[PDB]
């Protein structure tokens, strides 16, 4: 398990988790709050 | 003793070198009158892949 | 060191040393370098001291307002009530506020840089009174009540000052989604606590679940 | 030296047998490290203790509903009780989230640092509010002296876990045989006792 | 107004563009039945489109002769004519986020280089350390000016040159 | 017109980068501390040191010409279309369609290449046949350089 | 013509892989190597790997016309709607007259059949209009890698490393420009992807919107 967690700490695996976060965050912020252009 | 101490870090002053104004460990020093006795080892590789090079007394100076 | 903001196991690194209102609260480690920790300390005071004297104008007056003794306006619309008055003082107030503070504050700015640095003949004749005991705690400004040896009445100055800094942040936020004053917001939480809150009525969260 | 989940299988090296409810069951090699093992035993117990506390609430109401009392199904109970309540939703949530953040956070820092909450900061309480073990506190959460004996405390830990594993399996049952029958658990029981051979999962019209 | 631009509320082409984009959906909506899912999907798109147009008008935007909204960049005209949310304010919303990424990556680089084998720490990250710095960077402008005024931000002629 | 004047700025600042670099790093680089001994134009220093293809200052000028032509192309495409809409009377063509790149491909290139391409049709030939022939002649010479 | 040539590039690489007159010892250098050196007037792209890298460009030029042959022939002479009086083909049977000229391939195939792709904005085929453009970007983007060389880029990174070094934010993994063979591979990849994806958009949008 120590080696499994180490594999998960590699660059591409951590980058995958980053991408799902930043992408899912932006999408759900466009799912709700649709079409922002001017900021109030 | 002719030159810097074993295991001592020194800064390079060859303008040609990849390691210029950079620091490296002194691996050894020869006291037989050679022109470039001081052997130095760096962690970072050069463009070819070599991490050591023999420098001179005047070309090296104290760290930082 | 006074007690810890977490009761349990949050070791601070540089706050074990003496300082006022030390509760070991610096997660972001913005007070590592001592030179700028010395600067942020004075910032907590000028914000603390200023915020408290400000909160009274919102608090001491609105209590008298809700009871009905005086008919003063609320802080969220006190500014638009002054200038329409016939005898008014239209906005040369922003600049005079800066010309007057600019004289005092730079005298305070040059004190932190050079402590006790007020020359002999610089001011008319009161050059001696302007010297301070410490940074942030000068001598000749207070007339009584600063000769004790256990000087930490200062802890009261901070715990009261940090508290007021929360007040104005709550006044400004309450007065942006509730639409009413601070005391009017209090009379409602007492009359109907569960209905008037930041969750359901005060739109601080998008809660629309009608079922 | 002890029973196991599958007789004859070599137990893992890290499961020595001291923990409560240890039968050598960890094929995924989880809790192989000490720190994760220290975290999971506390996760198992809260998932257990909440199951017992909750499942008993379902049986009490579903029995009172079958007897005649005015109790609804455990499902669609939060929907019909909020329609006619003086407490709006949102004021009830963040009364729960805010109050649990106190407890759930104090329990965390006893985990990361045992004996840390017994400093006396919280209302001058020192002897209590310091952990006897990882997931087993005492002093204040054990008013009756039912833990000051290692002989009777070690087997009680085995009963807390055995009646707990069973309990949070039952909650998975309620979810499953509700979606199939859309009836209460007790009603499904009396049907099986009435005609055991005919009314089973095979004849519910689902799962086939 | 400014620059010979009309507000989007008063413009005719702006409303012309609304009547056009809705007419496409109404024609597309005729094919399907009322209670079907394609009908619900198009009605939602109709609801979003009606909301997009009214919100841009309510926000004091400026529409040109073509009928599309235009943005203004000078903070002077933006603040004078109440168009600050367009460009001027998002400028500070980005730079807070961008400097967050620099202050974080700069700290992970410095701290891993203080230990043995920093090359392994780049390809195999120390996730506990990375999350620690990522939640400590909320106040990166304070640390920058702290590090600039101190002088430990920049290196001083200990860098490689070429001649 | 706003987006193009900024896209033109991309050309001048990056074209200058390629040429400025080939000048200042003409005397020497860390990869080649003595370029000055070889000359302005030499092929390379070999596959050693990871590869040394296109280091000389001649090879910087060589790469900048591709950007010179790209930059002047944007500058010149912007002149022609903005003036055609003026001469045709329909200025709204440029204002609405020049904001997205399919407008350049649809309304400027694809559209105005109709009379040209029909210079020599299978039915007959107009006076623009010499230009359509040259129009391919350049589409060919360009490819032979590849 | 395109086939006998594509064989020449690959078959030459095979037979001359082990040895040649210019380089009697290639086998010791290996399968993929960029060059022996500038000597002999130049020995760039002499390996067998670099023959494959060239053959892909000719495979592309070959099948791209096998595909255009299938589209224009079948649209003009085969496909179409049958009416009471014969068949009405899609392009009116213009393969016989226009195809003999190269301008015909430019006029009647490219300029004409690109109307469905270009006018796809605002419809369900809008994705093909974007892929049609993005495929051109990735194609031209490849030209940086094929035309240029590793030398210019490794020097540029040094001036960039200075700034990253000046701010004490530099990678312990030193940045190095791509190898020679990699720049060639990266080129043909982004090249073929952009060349092939353009047809994939030009065709499906043309044919789904029939005619
Ligand atoms: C030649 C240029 C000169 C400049 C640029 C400054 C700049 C400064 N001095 Mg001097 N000083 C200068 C000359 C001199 N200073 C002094 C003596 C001092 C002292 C003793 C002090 C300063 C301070 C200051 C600061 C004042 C900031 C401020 O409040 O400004 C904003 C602008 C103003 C204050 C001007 C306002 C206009 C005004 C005077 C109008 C007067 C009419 C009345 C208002 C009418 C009454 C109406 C009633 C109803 C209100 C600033 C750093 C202070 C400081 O920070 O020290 C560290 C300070 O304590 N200066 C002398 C005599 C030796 C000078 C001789 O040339
Ligand atoms: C330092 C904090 C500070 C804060 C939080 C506020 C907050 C407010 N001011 Mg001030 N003000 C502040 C300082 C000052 N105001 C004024 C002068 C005014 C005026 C003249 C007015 C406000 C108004 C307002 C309110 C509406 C904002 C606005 O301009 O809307 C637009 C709002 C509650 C306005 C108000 O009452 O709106 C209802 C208003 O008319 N403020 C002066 C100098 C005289 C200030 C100096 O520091
Ligand atoms: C720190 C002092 C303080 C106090 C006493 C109050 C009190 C109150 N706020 Mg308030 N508020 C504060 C700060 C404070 N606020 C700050 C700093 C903000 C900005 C984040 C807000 C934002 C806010 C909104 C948006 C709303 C209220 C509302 C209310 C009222 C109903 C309770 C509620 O919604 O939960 C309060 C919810 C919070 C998130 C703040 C609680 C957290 C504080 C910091 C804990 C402090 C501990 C303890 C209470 C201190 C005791 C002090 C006491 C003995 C004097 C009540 C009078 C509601 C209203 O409409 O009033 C009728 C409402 O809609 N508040
Ligand atoms: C399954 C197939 C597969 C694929 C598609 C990749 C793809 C990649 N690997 Mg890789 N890898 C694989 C299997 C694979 N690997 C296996 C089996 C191992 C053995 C465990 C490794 C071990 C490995 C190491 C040790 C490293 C990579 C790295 C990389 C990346 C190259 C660096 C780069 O161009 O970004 C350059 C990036 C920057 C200059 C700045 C950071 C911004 C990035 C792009 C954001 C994160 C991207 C994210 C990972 C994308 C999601 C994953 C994607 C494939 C869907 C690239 C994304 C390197 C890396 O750092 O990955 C990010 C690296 O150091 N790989
Ligand atoms: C220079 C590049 C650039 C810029 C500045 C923008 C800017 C924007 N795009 Mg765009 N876009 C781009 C490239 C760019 N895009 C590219 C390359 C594509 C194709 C892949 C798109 C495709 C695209 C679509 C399809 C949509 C946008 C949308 C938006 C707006 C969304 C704001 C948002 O996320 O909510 C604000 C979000 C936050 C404030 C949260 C972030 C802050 C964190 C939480 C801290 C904004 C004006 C959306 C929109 O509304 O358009 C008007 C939309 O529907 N864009
Ligand atoms: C979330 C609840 C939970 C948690 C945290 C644990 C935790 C633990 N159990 Mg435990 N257990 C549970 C539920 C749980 N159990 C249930 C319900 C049963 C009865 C079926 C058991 C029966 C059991 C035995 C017999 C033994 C353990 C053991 C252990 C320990 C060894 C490491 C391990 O596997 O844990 C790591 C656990 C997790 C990371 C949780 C993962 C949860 C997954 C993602 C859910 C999978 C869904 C599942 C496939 C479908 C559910 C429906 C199903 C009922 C049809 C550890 C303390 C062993 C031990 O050392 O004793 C102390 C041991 O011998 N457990
Ligand atoms: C943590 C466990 C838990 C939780 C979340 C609930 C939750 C709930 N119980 Mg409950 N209950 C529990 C354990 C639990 N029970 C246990 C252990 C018992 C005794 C064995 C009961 C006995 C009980 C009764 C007798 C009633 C509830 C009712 C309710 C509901 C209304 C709560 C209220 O009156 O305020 C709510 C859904 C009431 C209900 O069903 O709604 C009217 C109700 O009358 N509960
Ligand atoms: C290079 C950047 C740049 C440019 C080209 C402009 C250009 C302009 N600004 Mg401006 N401005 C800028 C940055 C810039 N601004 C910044 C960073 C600020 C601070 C937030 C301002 C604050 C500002 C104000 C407050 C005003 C302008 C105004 C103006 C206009 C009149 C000329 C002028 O500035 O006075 C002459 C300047 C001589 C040095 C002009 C369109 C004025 C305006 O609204 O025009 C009608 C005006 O009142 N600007
Ligand atoms: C099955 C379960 C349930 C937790 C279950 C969690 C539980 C039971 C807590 C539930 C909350 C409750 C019951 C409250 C409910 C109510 O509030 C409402 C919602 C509705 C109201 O009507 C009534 C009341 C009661 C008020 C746990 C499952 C975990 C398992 C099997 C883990 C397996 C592993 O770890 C090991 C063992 C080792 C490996 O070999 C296999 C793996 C996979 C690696
Ligand atoms: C450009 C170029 C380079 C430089 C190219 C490099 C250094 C490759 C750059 C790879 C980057 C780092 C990949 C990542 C790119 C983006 C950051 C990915 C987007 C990620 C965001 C979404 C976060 C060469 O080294 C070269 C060598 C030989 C012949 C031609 C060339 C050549 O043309
Ligand atoms: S690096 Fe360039 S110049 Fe040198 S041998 Fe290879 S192709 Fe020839």
């Amino acid at each position: 398990m120590k080696d499994f967690t180490t594999y998960l700490s590699t660059a591409p695996v951590v980058g995958l988790g980053w991408a799902i976060f930043t992408s899912g965050l932006l999408i759900e912020i466009n799912r709700f709050f649709p079409d922002p252009l001017v900021f109030s | 003793e002719i030159g810097p101490k074993r295991g001592s870090l020194v800064k390079v002053l060859r303008p040609e070198s990849y390691w210029y104004n950079q620091v490296g460990k002194v691996v050894s020093v020869d006291q037989s009158g050679i022109r470039y006795p001081v052997v130095v080892r760096f962690e970072n590789q050069n463009y070819a892949g070599v991490s050591t090079n023999n420098y001179a007394l005047d070309e090296i100076e104290e760290v930082k | 060191d006074r007690p810890l903001w977490y009761p349990g196991a949050t070791p601070p690194a540089h706050l074990d040393g003496s300082m006022l209102g030390d509760y070991g609260f610096d997660p972001l480690r913005l007070g590592t370098n001592p030179d700028r920790m010395k600067w942020f300390r004075e910032a907590e005071l000028t914000n603390g001291r200023w915020a408290m004297a400000a909160v009274v104008g919102i608090l001491f007056t609105d209590v008298f307002t809700s009871i009905g003794l005086v008919g003063l306006p609320k802080w969220w619309e006190a500014g638009a009530q002054t200038y329409p008055i016939d005898n008014q003082t239209l906005r040369t107030l922003a600049i005079i506020e800066f010309l007057l503070f600019g004289w005092v504050e730079t005298k305070r700015l040059y004190d932190l840089r050079n402590p006790g640095s007020q020359g002999d003949g610089s001011f008319l004749g009161i050059t001696d009174g302007l010297k301070g005991t410490e940074n942030g705690y000068p001598g000749g400004i207070f007339d009584p009540l600063g000769y004790s040896k256990t000087s930490p009445e200062k802890l009261d100055e901070l715990q009261n000052g940090r508290l007021a800094m929360l007040a104005f942040l709550g006044f400004a936020s309450t007065a942006a989604v509730n639409g009413q004053g601070p005391i009017e917001s209090l009379q409602t939480h007492l009359a109907d606590p569960f209905h008037v809150t930041f969750a359901t009525n005060g739109v601080s969260i998008p809660h629309f679940t009608e079922f | 030296d002890r029973p196991l989940w599958s007789p004859g299988s070599e137990p893992p090296a890290w499961l020595d047998g001291s923990l409560a409810g240890d039968y050598g069951f960890d094929p995924l090699h989880l809790s192989e490290e000490p720190e994760m093992r220290k975290w999971m035993v506390q996760a198992e117990l809260v998932h257990c203790r909440w199951a017992m506390l909750g499942v008993a609430g379902i049986l009490f109401t579903s029995i009172g509903a079958k007897a005649g009392g005015n109790f609804p199904d455990w499902y669609d109970a939060g929907k019909e009780l909020q329609k006619n309540s003086d407490i709006p939703l949102g004021s009830l949530i963040f009364t729960e989230l805010l109050l649990f953040g106190w407890v759930e956070t104090k329990r965390l820092y006893d985990l990361r640092n045992p004996g840390s909450q017994g400093d006396g900061s919280f209302l001058g309480i020192t002897d209590g509010l310091k952990g006897k073990e990882n997931g087993y506190p005492g002093g204040l959460f054990d008013p009756m002296g039912m833990s000051k004996n290692e002989a009777s405390f070690k087997e009680a830990k085995q009963k807390e876990v055995k009646n707990g594993r069973l309990a949070m399996l039952a909650f998975v049952g309620f979810i499953a045989q509700h979606h199939a029958t859309h009836k209460s658990p007790i009603d499904n029981l009396l049907d099986h006792v009435a005609d055991p051979f005919h009314v089973t999962f095979a004849t519910n019209g689902v799962s086939i | 107004d400014i620059a010979g631009l009309t507000p989007c509320s008063e413009s005719k082409a702006y409303n012309k563009l609304e009547r056009k984009e809705l007419k496409v959906l109404d024609k597309r909506l005729k094919q399907y039945e009322p209670g079907s899912a394609p009908y619900l999907a198009l009605q939602a798109t109709k609801e979003r489109t009606e909301n997009r147009f009214k919100t841009y008008a309510k926000q004091g935007l400026l529409c040109g002769n073509d009928g599309l909204p235009h943005l203004i960049s000078d903070p002077g005209l933006a603040l004078r004519f109440n168009h600050a949310g367009e460009v001027f304010i998002p400028t500070f919303g980005f730079l807070y986020v961008a400097g967050y990424i620099g202050h974080v990556g700069r700290q992970y680089i410095i701290l891993s280089k203080e230990d043995a084998k920093p090359t392994d720490k780049e390809i195999i990250l120390d996730v506990p350390l990375a999350l620690k710095l990522a939640f400590q960077g909320w106040a990166w402008p304070l640390a920058s000016i702290q590090e600039l005024r101190n002088g430990s931000l920049l290196e001083k002629d200990e860098n490689i040159t070429v001649s | 017109d706003f987006l193009v004047h900024h896209a033109i700025a991309l050309g001048l600042h990056t074209t200058t980068l390629i040429l400025v670099k080939g000048a200042l790093d003409a005397r020497g680089s860390k990869l080649m501390p003595d370029k000055k001994d070889f000359g302005y134009s030499f092929p390379c220093d070999g596959p050693g040191r990871g590869g040394t293809c296109d280091i000389s200052a001649y090879d910087a000028f060589y790469l900048a010409v591709f950007w010179m032509l790209n930059t002047i192309g944007w500058v010149t495409f912007y002149w022609h279309w903005k003036h055609l809409t003026l001469w045709q009377g329909n200025v709204s063509q440029f204002d609405e369609s020049s904001t997205y790149l399919m407008g350049w491909l649809r309304d400027y290139l694809w559209l105005n290449s109709s009379q040209l391409i029909n210079g020599y049709n299978p039915f007959g030939m107009n006076s623009l046949s010499v230009w359509a022939w040259t129009f391919l002649f350049g589409h060919l010479v360009y490819a032979t350089g590849f | 013509f395109t086939i006998h040539v594509t064989v020449l590039i690959l078959l030459k690489g095979v037979l001359f892989a082990r040895s040649s007159r210019l380089i009697p010892d290639k086998a010791n250098l290996g399968f993929r190597f960029p060059c022996d050196g500038p000597g002999r007037g130049g020995t760039c792209q002499v390996s067998a790997w670099d023959h494959v890298f060239l053959g892909l460009f000719w495979m592309y030029n070959s099948l791209s016309i096998v595909i255009f042959h299938f589209s224009w022939k079948m649209q003009s002479d085969v496909w179409g709607t049958v009416t009471d009086s014969g068949v009405s083909h899609i392009t009116g049977g213009n393969f016989a007259q226009s195809a003999n000229t190269i301008n015909g391939w430019l006029r009647d195939f490219l300029w004409a059949q690109s109307s469905q792709v270009i006018q796809s904005y605002g419809s369900a085929l809008s994705a093909y209009g974007l892929m049609f453009l993005g495929a051109h970007f990735v194609w031209a983007f490849s030209l940086m890698f094929l035309f240029s060389g590793r030398g210019y880029w490794q020097e540029l990174i040094e001036s960039i490393v200075w700034a990253h070094n000046k701010l004490r934010v530099a990678p312990s993994i030193q940045p190095r420009a791509l190898s020679i063979t990699q720049g060639r591979a990266v080129g043909v990849a982004h090249y073929l992807l952009g060349g092939i994806a353009t047809t994939w958009s030009f065709f499906l949008a043309r044919i789904i919107a029939v005619g």
